[PDB]
């Protein structure tokens, strides 16, 4: 594996844990 | 509500894989750093 | 029990964070091992 | 950034980290 | 559904320990790396 | 600390949190 791989497979996990965490902040604001 | 778990369970699913390629790296520069080590001792 | 979710989700937003400053540092270190290693080529 | 500085992020989020989780699993035993 | 929490929380318990360690290695190398900067410039 | 053993409680943690996200991915597929 390449450190360049590397630093693109974790900004894409990144980014999608983000978007995940805004689904499920928003997903509870639609009741609380 | 069961909609919600399974987007809690996603986002552990996320940062599981982030964690793998933390250990990786992490391994990668302690193999790194004794092979120097080593070279600077051998001189 | 909608408490403990909002509970579950500021776990996993605390480690996300953890996660990032931990990137973070993987990449300052590698910077630095390869200028070691740049440095004892050169000479 | 300095690394004294991310010595200082690193400890305080991971006290709140363990102060989350002892939360959550007292919520728990409240029921089960 | 609380058994699903329970099983949630558990797998976060996972990753905070896993976290844990790998600060410690970061913090190890971090040190290490140092002490071989520090020794090349005092020679 | 030594690093073969932060080898060995690494894997063991990984192991175990890969088996818990088997356990929670079951339980929501024996609803929906």
């Amino acid at each position: 594996m390449t450190w360049e791989e590397w630093d693109k497979k974790i900004e894409e996990l990144i980014k999608k844990s983000e978007e995940l965490i805004k689904k499920i902040e928003e997903q509870i604001k639609k009741q609380e | 509500i069961v909609q919600q778990q399974n987007n809690l369970l996603r986002a552990i699913e996320a940062q599981q894989h982030l964690l793998q390629l933390t250990v990786w790296g992490i391994k990668q520069l302690q193999a790194r750093i004794l092979a120097v080590e080593r070279y600077l001792k051998d001189q």
